[PDB]
């Protein structure tokens, strides 16, 4: 059973026994499918549960099978799982062929109809639209170069640049107006890919390249699509420098797209060259520069599903060994996290294992002995190991290295801002990146401060959302007063530095201590001169706060008055609740967090008319297993834990609590033991999983809130 | 006995420590013989010269002597025997010629004054003192000739000879004793022992140590050879230290055959068990330090069939690749200058580069006997060896720029002409010449006929690079000898009392004010003053605890115990070091640097107290003194931006290095002192190459001007600034305009940089 | 204080804290004057001395607390617990006796003061200071008393000669303990034991601790000084059954738990009094220490008895209650009766090697071990003890020379050496000096920082035995030739 369909090598042996016991039940296989795949979360099945119609993702995007496979005809679990994989690969290939045909139809066109482009984007998945855009652009550039092959001829490459420019303008226009979130992410991926294509085309124009075999064009990633080939898996040939690989054709759902900085392209080139010479790469460097996500992006672009072995105290071996032999079997990639954090014995053992598999890979240029089993090495297999300065002695001769010394933050911010529809993106990025550089060093050091690159990306996304809210509000006001509605007409008039300052104030000021606020305001004055942001006070909320504080005997003050700081803190808490579904009111005991959120809840109930219900839960008083729920060793019955019980009661909507506002205040200390299960909740997914396998979606009204005293032991994640 | 002890100890010692052990044996013999005196004072000064503290007024600034030369000569004159030395330095005229002589140790002038003639060993040690004071770069050769004078000229005459391994394996070693071959990275000693086995007609078993099956094969081979008397071999034995201890334990209680001999080729790393090192005869193998030797090794490693392929131009490409690899590998030895850190440019980079060249020449030349030089994919090789290979380990941007300069200078269509120069002006006007041959044999012959007089100008560095390396090796000599040779309670009491007397008493904080809070320079200086005051209080309290412990009034706490242990051993305490320090800096010089830093901090605190932020602007700080100078440059940037209401991103840094008295305090200008220039001299903000090791910039002015959006001229160069001499941390980059007829690439290859200290 | 962790500020926000320090000197005066007035009601003729007695007690306790500060040694803590134990001991000694003049009362006061405030001291000058303080306070508060009779230096109290706990002369105690040692030699171990004064004081202290209930005692002193041998002697002489757990590398916590269960059921079910002998080499893990402090604090460790062991224990306790005459059915009452019998029969005596920083370590992880135990400084064999050992062991052979001439100057290391030192006396003093000079040499090596090996009285015994063998052999051969 284990050898056939090696994709369940990654799931646990106990989970293997569970899936064997649950063989005649497809409804309980969803967790395993989440585990072994990349972004696949559930298989779409009919009401009968005899044939699988298609696959879906965590976000909700789904793929439909051209020829669905019936489980009844092939009852064996491994047999129809292999059929599912093969049919998913074939369907992705065929949809990619359709999408490239479409994009070349809109390709080589003077003008682009926004309606047709939006319909095309909605028709196909994000990975497929990005891949089709890349294929079409690469083929167009290759054809234009071939026309230039005569030597000093007329330049059709300017036509390619103009087409990319008008497509980018269309995307920038489209992203500005309100869109569904999935189509929003699709647009963002498409526009960052097109920005990279535009920049590389500009470089090609500047270099006056005239030959299709010139190394200047060879260095950039080229996509070759061959619709005539019979084998669907080999249809797409991704080729860059000397190395050339086939597309993995595995579903990725929707993934964050890296901006392709010049250093990112350097990492791409180095890893690809290492893989061509049949040895892995070791992108060492300080933490926080996107090494592991660089490897993830390289794998995703190739269509290969990558493993992130987070190496900390949670790291294991027996599971590590079986998932490693599975990686060897399937051919998927595996990217280790920080390797220097292992125990010396631990590090030596994994080093010997990876040395053995790497020797097998070089021999393939074929089986290797893993757990006393000879394992055929797939040529597509690749392993990447990242340091935080070194590599063990048995691996130095076996692995290439690269310096992840510092990412190009300016280009990262410029591309991300341009993806949000911001105009003058380059100026804003060149201002904001040094601003965070100043923040990281001039501000007083604290444990909860985070001025990293992820902070930049989060702040920039929040700024984009703030701009969208402002344009929607102005559109509503224009509908009320007058009728002349034009998105661009408000767009170019609308200031944008104010929006960035508002976003950074709304996201960053709350984390500041009482002393750091003047320093932050001075930094905004220095980097963004003359421009200031004043938060629009919510007068109705202020009156409700006054009335509730009077009713609860609390003190009230505005600004410099007694209680002003507390009121501003409550207002910032309200804003974070508005823009986030997860909160942590960190502060010393005796600061007033509890009844601050209490008065905010009561004022919100008395203003908006939505009844407020709070469920105060202490995480440390009760044990983690009882907090989340017990797993029955024999019947697998679900004795829902306290938090799980509250969530299920809220979800069931027995007494209309969905219409009510629910705040799950987690008063008590926080440590990375119970919060690991809640980590899947505080992300944008907003799903909660259970050890039995049931997964629950979080209603929009529920707001997870942490009331903790200090963050000496809370992980930065 | 002396000779055999040296010839048996040095066979398993690094080449730089041979002379250290030689002088140790020389001191042993000097004490042993009765005729000559003990020379305690001379050796004590020769080992402890540098910890004698001086003053600025104690240096008379003699003409023809540098500052460090002045300190050395006055310190040497503190000895009563050399009291009249400075008078003869001023009086003598032949001193000037001898000071810059190529070999000053051969003809050391007679300067030391004495009433009676001295023994030849006394003359030798006096010349040792003079050489150390005047020309420390020859201290290694001076030591060589001193040991030759003491124990005989041919005392080291065995070390230069090749390893007579056959005699050592045959007799003088027991069959129980395993022969140990510890080789530095990038070398394998298996060849010598394999050839020895071939010439002795003795069959050996070559087993590599990679995994458990390797362990089993090694154990089976050992069990067979212990009774059959044959030899065994193990490769990279260092991989399994626990199995190494197990093998040592098994070897201890086992009687071997007379003919049995056990070999273990190893790597030099801490992980190897100490017990095997103690219980076996070790051998150290180091590659010969030469460009010609590196080329010979490279051309021997690469199979002759692979170089001679269908394109005849391949051999030229392989020769060029070998030259580049050798040039970088021999630049590695000059770590502060040749690079910024010791990278691992091992043989794997060579193999990857060879494979890349092979595949790209196969791609471009599809089985063509000849291919035109312009059709060779120069861009592909340059880009790959700049970014993927030889570039992956490169983390600093400036080393990457240096690598780009090397590749662009070497790999080009110009390289295929008969007038190609692999180096420029190696000695005087002579320069190396690229071979005109097209076959591998021609290049091998050409490298074999190399002049064998390699100077640092062969590989790009200025000729004085050898001088700095030799001086550093001499300093390492002195440190190793000093390390090689209760009362310690009294000595620590004395040194702690001296440090309390030397270190400033207290440092005043800065007075916070709303206007001062608004000013960014005041914020930076207040943070610096707080850090300095906290660390000064910590150091003063710790030393007070130490001195109280010396009198017995207090008992040694565990943290106190560690502090005293680290002090007596001379290691820098961890609790004291909160700012970036050179790795090898000892405690005494750390305390001196701290005294200077606290003095500067007191100066700025007094200046701020007297006035305010406006007076805080025109203070000529030294970047070395400040704990984080990049914070200072950022603070100046913010100050000028606030003053002129400009964005921080639209500002660029310009440098106008002028004399201290001839400086204008413009509102956008800040005074920076103590900056030192390496490998060049500035004149009217114009850079010029020179052989001087370091030029002191009188006063560097930092001016911030708006970004003009004009492309930089071809005459300006970007010079990195490093805080310390090891060049481990980067502060910022300046832009300097070089003088006429100068090549920026030549600036780049010579490792020119600005040092804060 | 060790073993305590600061509570979270969040919790402290809710529960205000009130500090209860040691009672004030006037508070102590009243709080124990009431007790003394109650206790002195037993004997009417000395009721007028109660208040000055309490005044002297509180003055001495205050001076001892102000002088022997915790910083010097970790066990220099004097709480009103010590004063309560003092008054309880005085009342216990005064209970069976019906009449006593003032001098006997002051002698019992001095005996209890020596047994409480001078017993735990480490250094000798501390003991001499404490003796001087006792003399001074007895003179100041109680002037009209015969000094020699009230506080004669050999203060030895025992109940083995008479029916009552009256003072006992050291010579009579020596003879009685010699007879008891003869019996011990005949039945139990037959190794020599020489009775220097220190042995008499130590056996009296250990017996006093054993007789009282829940008596757990802390033996600290140089290894080889006789701690376990003397403890075994007292155990047999008090009727206690000696028990020490055999330890080795295989001896894990499970084996210790089984031995704890065995000793607990022997001391709580069969009504068999047991003496638990415990050693630092016998304690291989801090789990042993935590279980021991829990046992000596609560009297019964809940972590020993579960499941089948629990059922067997209740069966045994039911049988024991049935044979005793107590009818109990539920497990709770039976468990309480078992705990009572344990705290009544279980006396654990455990020895510690002398290491001041170690006492910091052991007291750090063991709260009750330094609190609910009595600490006695066995120390090393003093010069007088060494001289007695030398005289007794070097007695068989003829170490007598009529030709000996008394030197004008004698190092007189032994203070009570006879002024005409005989050959045997002189050579015994020389052996004492050789031990002393090895001690000095070890101290000097410690001062210079070199590694030193502690010198123990077992080294003295080995030296004497080697003397015996060498002298016998050489003299035998040479007299054979003679
Ligand atoms: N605006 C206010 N005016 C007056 N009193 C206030 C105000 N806000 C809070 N308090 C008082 O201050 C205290 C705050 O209690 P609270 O439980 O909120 O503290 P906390 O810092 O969150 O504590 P913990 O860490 O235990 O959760 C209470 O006594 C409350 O009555
Ligand atoms: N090339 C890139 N483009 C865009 N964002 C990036 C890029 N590289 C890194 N990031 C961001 O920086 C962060 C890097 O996180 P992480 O992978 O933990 O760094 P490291 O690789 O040092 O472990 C991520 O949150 C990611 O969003
Ligand atoms: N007072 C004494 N007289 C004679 N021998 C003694 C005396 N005290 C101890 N010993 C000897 O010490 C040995 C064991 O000492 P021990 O009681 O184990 O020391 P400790 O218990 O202090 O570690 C016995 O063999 C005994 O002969």
């Amino acid at each position: 059973e284990r050898s056939s369909f090696p994709r369940f090598y990654f799931v646990g042996d106990e989970d293997l026994l569970e899936i064997i016991g649950n063989s005649k039940n497809v409804a309980k296989l969803q967790k395993h499918f989440k585990k072994m795949f990349a972004g696949v979360s559930s298989i779409i099945l009919n009401e009968d549960n005899s044939v699988v119609l298609g696959i879906s993702s965590r976000e909700g995007e789904e793929v439909m099978f051209k020829t669905p496979v019936s489980i009844t005809e092939h009852p064996k679990i491994n047999e129809w799982l292999t059929l599912v994989e093969k049919e998913m690969r074939v369907t992705l290939a065929k949809l990619l062929a359709e999408s490239v045909t479409e994009v070349e139809i809109f390709g080589k066109a003077t003008s682009i109809d926004p309606n047709t482009y939006i319909t095309w984007i909605d028709k196909y998945q994000a990975q497929l639209v990005v891949l089709s855009a890349q294929i079409a652009w690469s083929e167009n550039v290759e054809t234009a170069l071939s026309s230039m092959g005569g030597g000093g001829d007329a330049a059709p490459l300017h036509s390619v640049l103009s087409n990319v420019e008008v497509t980018l303008n269309v995307l920038a226009d489209s992203v500005l107006m309100e869109q569904p979130p999935l189509r929003r992410r699709k647009l963002e991926h498409l526009i960052t890919e097109l920005v990279h294509q535009r920049d590389v085309t500009r470089s090609l124009i500047k270099s006056k390249i005239d030959n299709a075999k010139s190394f200047e064009w060879l260095s950039q990633m080229r996509f070759y699509f061959d619709p005539k080939q019979t084998d669907v898996l080999q249809q797409l040939s991704i080729q860059m420098a000397n190395a050339k690989f086939n597309y993995g054709f595995e579903y990725l759902g929707v993934q964050d797209k890296l901006v392709q900085t010049p250093l990112t392209d350097r990492c791409y080139l180095t890893m690809t060259q290492a893989l061509e010479a049949r040895l892995g790469g070791s992108p060492f460097g300080p933490a926080g520069t996107g090494k592991t996500e660089s490897v993830k992006a390289l794998g995703h672009q190739l269509g290969r599903f990558v493993l992130v072995f987070n190496c900390d105290e949670t790291f294991d071996f027996q599971a590590m060994g079986r998932i490693f032999v599975g990686l060897c079997q399937v051919g998927a990639w595996g990217c280790f996290d920080e390797f220097n954090r292992l125990e010396e014995r631990m590090l030596s053992a994994v080093s010997q294992q990876v040395q053995c598999i790497q020797e097998a890979l070089r021999e393939h240029s074929i089986t290797c002995e893993l757990l006393n089993k000879q394992v055929k090495v797939s040529p597509d297999m690749a392993i990447f190991i990242t340091m935080n300065p070194n590599l063990p002695d048995n691996l130095k001769k076996l692995f290439r290295s690269l310096a992840m010394t510092k990412p190009d933050r300016q280009l990262i911010a410029q591309v991300m801002l341009y993806s949000q529809g911001f105009r003058t993106a380059e100026v804003l990025a060149n201002k904001i990146v040094p601003f965070f550089k100043l923040c990281d060093e001039q501000l007083s050091s604290q444990s909860h401060y985070d001025f990293g690159l992820r902070a930049l990306k989060s702040v920039l996304v929040s700024a984009g959302n703030v701009k969208r809210e402002r344009i929607q509000k102005i559109k509503r006001e224009k509908e009320e007063r007058g009728e002349a509605v034009d998105e661009g007409e408000i767009a170019e008039n609308l200031p944008e530095q104010e929006i960035l300052i508002q976003s950074v104030c709304e996201t960053m000021v709350p984390k500041l201590v009482a002393e750091d606020i003047p320093l932050l305001f001075s930094l905004l004055s220095d980097v963004f001169p003359g421009v200031q942001y004043h938060r629009g006070e919510m007068t109705a909320l202020r009156e409700e706060l006054k009335k509730v504080c009077q009713e609860m005997y609390l003190t009230y003050g505005d600004g410099e008055e007694v209680g002003g700081m507390w009121v501003e803190k409550v207002l910032q808490l309200y804003q974070i609740t508005q823009i986030n579904h997860g909160l942590m009111m960190v502060g010393p005991s005796g600061s007033g967090k509890s009844m601050a959120w209490r008065v905010l809840l009561k004022a919100l109930e008395r203003l908006e008319g939505v009844e407020g219900v709070a469920h105060i839960i202490d995480p440390k008083a009760i044990s983690k297993d009882h907090l989340y729920g017990t797993l029955d060793p024999n019947t697998r019955e679900w004795t829902d834990g306290l938090f799980t019980h509250v969530l299920r009661k809220i979800i069931d909507s027995v007494r209309g609590e969905l219409q009510k506002r629910q705040w799950i205040v987690f008063d008590g200390d926080v440590d990375p033991e119970w919060v690991e299960n809640l980590n899947s909740v505080l992300d944008d997914n907003k799903l909660l999983t259970l050890p039995n396998g049931e997964r629950l979606s979080l209603p929009p009204n529920v707001r997870i809130m942490f009331e903790v005293q200090d963050l000496k032991y809370a992980t930065l994640a | 006995l002396f000779q055999v002890a040296f010839n048996r100890v040095a066979r398993g010692m690094l080449h730089q420590d041979h002379i250290t052990f030689a002088m140790l044996l020389a001191r042993i013999k000097l004490k042993g013989t009765v005729g000559e005196p003990t020379y305690d004072a001379e050796f004590q000064h020769f080992l402890r010269g540098n910890e004698i503290v001086l003053s600025a007024g104690s240096t008379p600034r003699i003409q023809g002597l540098t500052v460090e030369q002045a300190e050395a000569v006055v310190r040497l004159s503190c000895l009563p025997a050399f009291k009249d030395l400075i008078a003869k330095v001023q009086a003598d005229e032949q001193f000037g010629i001898w000071l810059d002589s190529s070999s000053p140790e051969q003809t050391v002038p007679y300067l030391w004054s004495e009433e009676t003639p001295a023994t030849p060993i006394g003359q030798a040690i006096h010349r040792l003192l003079l050489i150390q004071a005047f020309r420390p770069d020859r201290l290694l050769a001076m030591a060589h000739m001193f040991v030759s004078t003491n124990l005989g000229e041919s005392f080291m005459s065995i070390m230069e000879q090749p390893l007579d391994l056959t005699h050592i394996v045959g007799t003088e070693v027991k069959p129980n004793t395993p022969v140990l071959m510890c080789s530095v990275p990038g070398y394998d000693a298996s060849g010598h022992v394999e050839d020895l086995a071939a010439e002795q007609n003795t069959q050996i078993t070559s087993i590599a140590i990679g995994s458990a099956e390797g362990f089993n094969q090694a154990d089976k081979a050992i069990n067979t050879a212990v009774k059959s008397g044959r030899w065994v071999m193990l490769k990279n034995v260092h991989l399994a230290p626990g199995w190494l201890m197990q093998l040592e334990k098994k070897l201890h209680s086992l009687q071997p055959h007379a003919c049995f001999r056990l070999f273990l080729t190893m790597e030099i790393n801490p992980k190897v068990p100490v017990n095997l090192l103690r219980a076996g005869r070790i051998f150290v193998f180091e590659p010969p330090p030469g460009v010609k030797a590196n080329m010979l090794r490279t051309f021997s490693s690469i199979p002759v069939s692979r170089i001679c392929k269908s394109p005849n131009e391949r051999a030229r490409l392989y020769f060029l690749l070998a030259w580049f690899h050798a040039i970088i590998q021999e630049r590695l030895r000059y770590a502060p200058l040749g690079w910024s850190k010791k990278y691992e440019f091992g043989e794997s980079d060579l193999r990857s580069a060879c494979d890349t060249v092979d595949t790209w020449l196969d791609d471009t030349a599809k089985g063509r006997q000849n291919i035109s030089p312009d059709k060779i994919p120069w861009s592909a090789l340059k880009t790959l060896m700049a970014q993927s290979i030889y570039g992956g380990r490169v983390d600093n941007e400036f080393d990457q720029r240096l690598l780009n300069t090397f590749l662009e200078r070497l790999f080009t269509t110009r390289s295929f002409d008969s007038e190609f120069k692999l180096a420029c002006k190696v000695d005087g006007h002579k320069d190396i010449q690229m071979p005109d041959g097209i076959r591998r044999e021609e290049f091998v012959q050409w490298v074999e006929l190399l002049p064998d007089t390699q100077t640092p100008s062969w590989l790009g560095l200025p000729n004085n690079a050898e001088r700095v390396l030799l001086t550093t090796q001499g300093v390492d000599m002195i440190s190793k000898m000093l390390k090689m040779q209760p009362a310690w309670m009294r000595t620590l009491h004395t040194t702690a009392s001296n440090w309390l007397h030397l270190i400033p008493q207290t440092l005043s904080h800065l007075k916070r004010t709303v206007e001062n809070i608004k000013d960014p320079l005041f914020r930076f200086f207040e943070r610096e003053v707080k850090m300095g005051a906290k660390l000064l209080q910590d150091v003063r309290q710790d030393l007070a605890d130490v001195v109280q412990v010396c009198e017995g009034k207090k008992k040694q706490t565990n943290y106190l115990r560690t502090l005293i242990n680290e002090l007596v051993k001379g290691i820098l305490p961890r609790s004291w070091s909160h700012y970036t320090v050179p790795a090898g800096m000892t405690v005494i010089q750390w305390v001196s640097d701290f005294s200077e830093r606290i003095k500067q901090l007191q100066n700025i605190s007094l200046a701020a107290a007297s006035g305010g932020a406006k007076e805080l602007k025109n203070i000529h700080v030294c970047l070395g003194g400040l704990f984080v100078p990049e914070a200072y440059i950022t603070a100046t940037r913010q100050y000028v931006a606030q003053a002129n209401s400009w964005s921080l991103e639209e500002l660029c840094l310009e440098v106008n290095v002028t004399t201290s008295q001839g400086a204008t305090l413009d509102a956008c200008s800040f005074g920076v002192t103590g900056l030192k220039l390496q490998g060049a001299t500035c004149n009217n903000n114009k850079l010029s190459l020179s052989n001087a090791i370091s030029t002191a910039l009188p006063l560097t002015q930092l001016r911030w001007v708006k970004q003009t959006n004009t492309e930089k001229k071809a005459s300006v160069v970007t010079l990195p600034v490093y805080l310390n001499f090891t060049r481990a941390d980067l502060i910022f980059t300046v832009d300097f305009e070089i003088a006429t007829k100068e090549d920026p690439r030549s600036f780049y290859e010579r490792g020119v940089a600005v040092l804060c200290t | 204080d060790p073993g305590r962790k600061p509570l979270s500020h969040r919790f402290l926000r809710h529960v205000p804290v009130v500090y209860v320090d040691y009672p004030g000197p006037a508070s102590l005066t009243q709080i124990y004057g009431t007790f003394n007035r109650a206790m002195l009601r037993l004997i009417p003729s000395l009721r007028t001395y109660a208040e000055p007695l309490t005044a002297a007690m509180v003055e001495f306790y205050t001076m001892s607390q102000e002088r022997f500060t915790q910083d010097t040694q970790p066990h220099y803590i004097y709480s009103p617990r010590e004063m309560t134990r003092w008054v309880r001991g005085i009342f216990e000694a005064l209970r069976p006796l019906e009449t006593l003049p003032v001098e006997g009362l002051i002698r019992i006061w001095a005996h209890e003061a020596l047994r409480l405030f001078q017993d735990r001291l480490v250094e000798d000058e501390e003991r001499r200071w404490t003796d001087e303080n006792i003399d001074t306070v007895a003179l100041k508060h109680f002037p009209n008393i015969d000094r020699e009779k009230a506080m004669s230096r050999p203060i030895l109290y025992s109940n083995w000669l008479s029916k009552d706990y009256i003072p006992v002369d050291q010579e009579e105690l020596r003879d009685y303990v010699k007879a008891r040692l003869k019996v011990f030699y005949e039945e139990e171990l037959d190794v020599p034991l020489v009775l220097f004064n220190e042995v008499l004081d130590h056996v009296l202290r250990i017996d006093r601790i054993f007789r009282q209930p829940q008596g757990h005692l802390l033996l600290i002193g140089v290894s080889g000084a006789g701690k376990t041998t003397l403890s075994r002697f007292v155990a047999w002489m008090n009727g206690l059954s000696v028990y020490q757990i055999k330890v080795h590398r295989k001896y894990t916590g499970e084996d210790f738990d089984e031995d704890l269960r065995t000793v607990l059921r022997r001391s709580g079910c069969k009504n068999e009094k047991i003496a638990f002998i415990m050693d630092e080499s016998n304690v291989l893990d801090s789990g042993f220490l935590e279980r021991m402090n829990t046992l000596l604090a609560n009297g019964e460790v809940p972590g020993l008895f579960e499941g089948d062991e629990y059922a067997t224990l209740m069966t045994q306790c039911k049988e024991g209650a049935q044979k005793e005459g107590l009818m109990l059915d539920s497990h709770e009452e039976l468990y309480k009766w078992f705990t009572s019998q344990v705290i009544r029969n279980l006396h654990v005596v455990f020895t510690m090697n002398p290491s001041s920083e170690g006492l910091k370590d052991r007291a750090a992880t063991s709260p009750a071990l330094f609190n609910r135990c009595v600490l006695n400084w066995f120390g090393d064999w003093s010069t007088e003890a060494l001289y007695q050992v030398g005289k007794e062991f070097t007695s068989k052979m003829d170490l007598e020379k009529p030709n000996y001439i008394v030197p004008d100057y004698m190092p007189v290391v032994y203070d009570k050496l006879p002024q005409p030192p005989s050959h045997r006396e002189a050579i015994v003093n020389s052996c004492v000096f050789v031990h002393q000079t090895l001690h000095q040499a070890n101290a000097r090596l410690a001062k210079r920082g070199g590694r030193t090996m502690a010198i123990t009285p077992r080294h003295y015994l080995d030296f004497i035995n080697h003397y015996a063998n060498l002298f016998h052999e050489k003299r035998s051969e040479l007299e054979e030739q003679q």
